[PDB]
C-alpha cells in the first residue's frame, strides 16, 4: 500500500 | 555532483540457438543520474521495436534499467546495445556475445 | 519465507528540457506490481503484475490518491532542497525515495524502511527503532526539525507496523502462485580455452526467481576467489534472474575445480564440476 | 501404448503464471505434437513438435483448454502414439473472487463429513472446488440461484487425512469451464483425531493441557473465540506431556478446549479434549 509523503 | 557511469550487461533471455526466436537484452545498472540512452542495434543499426523497464534503482540509489526486443539469433548477424550517459564523452557499444 | 515489499520513486527537474517528472514502481521481493508516471496520461496509478488487477475500483483510487499527493509533494521538494542548498534554477536533480516493510515467515512485521536521497546522496532517513531521524547534511537537519514537529516518524512507524504489512500479508495471497513461487537455478558449466595452458570455467545459474543467489568456485576446497569473475544478478526479462560465475584455470587441472550454487530453490547445495 | 501427460506445477494456473505441460512417452519425456479438444485430429501450432516440454509463460487465457499429447514413434505405421490422458488447464483471475464457507466448521472429526458453501453474489454458473497441492480436477457443482446469491454445496468425507488441507473455490460463467474467476480466500480444513484427546484443567487463571501421548503442541481454543493459542508441551518425569497457558487477570471467562499436534502435520490434531468452564 503507498505511504502517506510529507514535505521537505 | 554524484555521477555513476552505467554498467551495461547484454545478453538473451534464453540460451542461444540459431534460427529461434528469443529475446535481446540489454540491462543497465549502477548509474546515477537517471537520464540514458539505451539501443538495440543489429549490424550497427538501431532496433525499432524495443521496450524497457519502469525506472526503478538499487539501496545505494543507483539506478538499474531493461531495454528487449525479440529477435532471432544467427552465425552471421551481429547483435550489441548502444549506450550514452552524461558519464559517456561518446555512446558505448557492447557486442552481444552468446557466451558472456 | 522472509518477504518485502517496496517503493522506489524518482523525482527529477530538467529545466528547458521538460516539466519536473515523477516516476514511483511498487515491488513485493523482486516482483514489480504497479507503477505512476506523472508524464504518462493515465494520471492513474497503474497495475503492472496480473494478479494486482483482482483489486477493486477503491483500491485504485486509493493508491492513485496517495501517488499524486506524493507526485506533488516531491515536485515542491525538489524547489525546497534548492533553497537548501542555495542551488541555481537551472541544474537538473534528482530526489528518490525507499519505502517499504520486510516480514518473516510467519507474516509478522520485521523491519520497515523509509528513506530519501538527493542528487544521489542519501539525504534523510528513518532509524531502525522508527522513532528518530537520520539527518546526512545541514539540508536535512531542517527536514528531520520539521517532521519531528509533525510527527512524522509516529506516523510512519504504525503505517509500517499495520498497513504495510497487513497489504503484503494481502498481496502474497492473492499473487501466491506467482509470488510464493521458488523457481531453482538451471545450471550448466562451459570450458572456453584462453591460451593452450590456461582456460577459463564459467559457472551458469539461469532462470532462478528470487534473485538472491551465490556463485562460488573452490578448487580441491577453500575458496577460490583469486580471479573469479562474477557478473551482477540480472534479469532476462520474463520474471526469472540469471547469473555466472567464471574462473581462469591451469590447462588440465579443471577437475580440482567445483562450483557451488546456494539458492532458496534448492533444498540441497548443488556442486557442480566440468568434465569433457 | 499411450503417454502420460501432465502439468506443472498446478493445471489451475493463474493468468500471468505459468504452467508447463510435459508428454512421458516411452521411457522419456519425449518429442512430442499437442491437441486440443475443440479439434481432436488437428495438432496445435499447425504440427508443431515440442522437444522435452511445452512452458506456457505467462499464462492467458488462450492456454485455457482441454490438452492431449501425442508422443513421436519413429518406427510406427502413423509415427505417433495414441493420444494421452486429458489434462484440462483451467485459467483463473478473469471474474472476481466467491466465498467458501465451512459448514457446520472447518474441524472435521475422523471419519466424519463436512459442508464447503461456495457462493457469491456474482451469478456464476458453475462453481469448483480445489484442493491446494492436488492434481485432480476441481470438482464442479451448479451454482444454485437463491435471494440473489449464487452458490453450492460440496460434500466432503468421510475426513481423513488427505481431504484435510488448504480449498479455494471458483465461480465461471459461459466458460467451458476453462475461464475460471479469481480464487476464494484459503480455507484449511483440519481433521481431529483420532489420538486421544487431552486432558485441559485448570492449575490469575492458567490453563494446563496435558497427555501422555508425546503431542509436540497444544493448541488451546475458546468457544466463540476469535484466535487460539499455541504452545509447546513439555515432558514431565510422571511421562506426561504438558503446556500451562496463562489467561490473565483480564477474564471473561468462557468455555476451553485444547488439542495436541505434531511436528510435520499441519492438518490434524488430536481429538479435542473435554470442553472446560472458567469461571469470571
Ligand atoms: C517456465 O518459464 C518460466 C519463465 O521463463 C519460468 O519461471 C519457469 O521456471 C519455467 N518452468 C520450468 C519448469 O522450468
Ligand atoms: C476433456 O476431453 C476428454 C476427451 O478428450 C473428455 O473425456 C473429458 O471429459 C474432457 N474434460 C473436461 C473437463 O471437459
Ligand atoms: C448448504 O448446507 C448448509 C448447511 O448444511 C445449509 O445451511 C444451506 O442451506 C445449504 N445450501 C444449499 C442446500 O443450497
Ligand atoms: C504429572 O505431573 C504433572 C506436573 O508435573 C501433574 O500436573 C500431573 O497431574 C501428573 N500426571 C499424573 C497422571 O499424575
Amino acid at each position: 500500500r503507498y505511504p502517506l509523503t510529507f514535505g521537505w | 555532483m554524484i555521477q555513476r557511469t552505467p554498467k551495461i550487461q547484454v545478453y538473451s533471455r534464453h540460451p542461444a540457438e540459431n534460427g529461434k526466436s528469443n529475446f535481446l537484452n540489454c540491462y543497465v545498472s549502477g548509474f546515477h543520474p537517471s537520464d540514458i540512452e539505451v539501443d538495440l542495434l543489429k549490424n550497427g543499426e538501431r532496433i525499432e521495436k524495443v521496450e524497457h523497464s519502469d525506472l526503478s534503482f538499487s539501496k545505494d540509489w543507483s539506478f538499474y534499467l531493461l531495454y528487449y526486443t525479440e529477435f532471432t539469433p544467427t552465425e552471421k548477424d551481429e547483435y550489441a546495445c548502444r549506450v550514452n550517459h552524461v558519464t559517456l564523452s561518446q555512446p558505448k557499444i557492447v557486442k552481444w556475445d552468446r557466451d558472456m | 519465507g522472509s518477504h518485502s515489499m517496496r517503493y522506489f520513486s524518482t523525482s527529477v527537474s530538467r529545466p528547458g528540457r521538460g516539466e519536473p517528472r515523477f516516476i514511483a514502481v511498487g515491488y513485493v521481493d523482486d516482483t514489480q506490481f504497479v507503477r505512476f508516471d506523472s508524464d504518462a496520461a493515465s494520471q492513474r496509478m497503474e497495475p503492472r503484475a496480473p494478479w494486482i488487477e483482482q483489486e477493486g475500483p477503491e483500491y485504485w483510487d486509493e493508491e492513485t490518491g496517495k501517488v499524486k499527493a506524493h507526485s506533488q509533494t516531491d515536485r515542491e521538494n525538489l524547489r525546497i532542497a534548492l533553497r537548501y542548498y542555495n542551488q541555481s534554477e537551472a541544474g537538473s536533480h534528482t530526489l528518490q525515495m525507499m519505502f517499504g516493510c520486510d516480514v518473516g515467515s510467519d507474516g509478522r512485521f520485521l523491519r520497515g524502511y523509509h528513506q530519501y536521497a538527493y542528487d544521489g546522496k542519501d539525504y534523510i532517513a528513518l532509524k531502525e527503532d522508527l522513532r528518530s531521524w537520520t539527518a546526512a547534511d545541514m539540508a536535512a537537519q531542517i527536514t528531520k526539525r520539521k517532521w519531528e514537529a509533525a510527527h512524522v516518524a509516529e506516523q510512519q512507524r504504525a503505517y509500517l507496523e499495520g498497513t504495510c504489512v497487513d497489504g503484503l500479508r494481502r498481496y502474497l495471497e492473492n499473487g501466491k502462485e506467482t509470488l510464493q513461487r521458488t523457481d531453482p537455478p538451471k545450471t550448466h558449466m562451459t570450458h572456453h580455452p584462453i591460451s593452450d595452458h590456461e582456460a577459463t570455467l564459467r559457472c551458469w545459474a539461469l532462470g532462478f526467481y528470487p534473485a538472491e543467489i551465490t556463485l562460488t568456485w573452490q578448487r580441491d576446497g577453500e575458496d577460490q576467489t583469486q580471479d573469479t569473475e562474477l557478473v551482477e544478478t540480472r534479469p532476462a526479462g520474463d520474471g526469472t534472474f540469471q547469473k555466472w560465475a567464471a574462473v581462469v584455470v591451469p590447462s588440465g587441472e579443471e577437475q580440482r575445480y567445483t562450483c557451488h550454487v546456494q539458492h532458496e530453490g534448492l533444498p540441497k547445495p548443488l556442486t557442480l564440476r566440468w568434465e569433457p | 501404448d499411450k503417454p502420460f501427460l501432465s502439468a506443472w506445477p498446478s493445471a489451475v494456473v493463474p493468468r500471468g503464471g505459468h504452467v508447463t505441460l510435459r508428454c512421458h512417452y516411452r521411457h522419456r519425456f519425449n518429442n512430442f505434437m499437442l491437441y486440443k479438444e475443440d479439434r481432436i485430429h488437428i495438432p496445435i501450432f499447425h504440427g508443431r513438435i515440442f522437444q522435452e516440454s511445452f512452458n506456457m509463460s505467462p499464462v492467458t487465457t488462450a492456454h485455457a483448454g482441454n490438452y492431449t499429447c501425442r508422443g513421436s514413434h519413429p518406427h510406427s505405421p502413423t509415427g505417433w502414439s495414441a493420444p494421452s490422458n486429458p489434462v484440462v488447464i483451467m485459467v483463473t483471475g478473469n471474474h472476481r473472487k466467491p466465498s467458501l464457507l465451512a459448514h457446520p466448521g472447518p474441524l472435521v472429526k475422523s471419519g466424519e463429513r463436512v459442508i464447503l458453501q461456495c457462493w457469491s453474489d456474482i451469478m456464476f454458473e458453475h462453481f469448483f472446488l480445489h484442493k491446494e497441492g492436488i492434481s485432480k480436477d476441481p470438482s464442479r457443482l451448479v451454482g444454485q440461484i437463491h435471494d440473489g446469491v449464487s452458490k453450492a454445496n460440496f460434500s466432503i468425507g468421510p475426513m481423513m487425512l488427505a481431504l484435510a488441507g488448504t480449498y479455494r473455490c471458483y465461480g465461471s460463467v459461459t466458460h467451458t469451464s476453462y475461464q475460471l474467476s479469481a480464487p476464494s480466500d484459503p480455507l484449511d480444513i483440519v481433521v481431529t483425531g483420532p489420538y486421544e484427546k487431552p486432558s485441559l484443567s485448570a492449575q490469575s487463571v492458567t490453563l494446563s493441557c496435558s497427555s501422555r501421548s508425546s503431542y509436540d503442541m497444544y493448541h488451546l481454543s475458546r468457544e466463540g473465540g476469535a484466535h487460539e493459542r499455541r504452545l509447546p508441551a513439555v515432558r514431565k518425569v510422571n511421562r506426561t506431556f504438558q503446556a500451562d497457558f496463562p489467561l490473565g487477570p483480564a477474564t471473561h471467562g468462557g468455555t476451553y478446549r485444547c488439542f495436541g499436534s505434531f511436528r510435520h502435520s499441519p492438518y490434524e490434531l488430536s481429538d479435542p479434549s473435554d470442553p472446560l468452564l472458567v469461571s469470571v
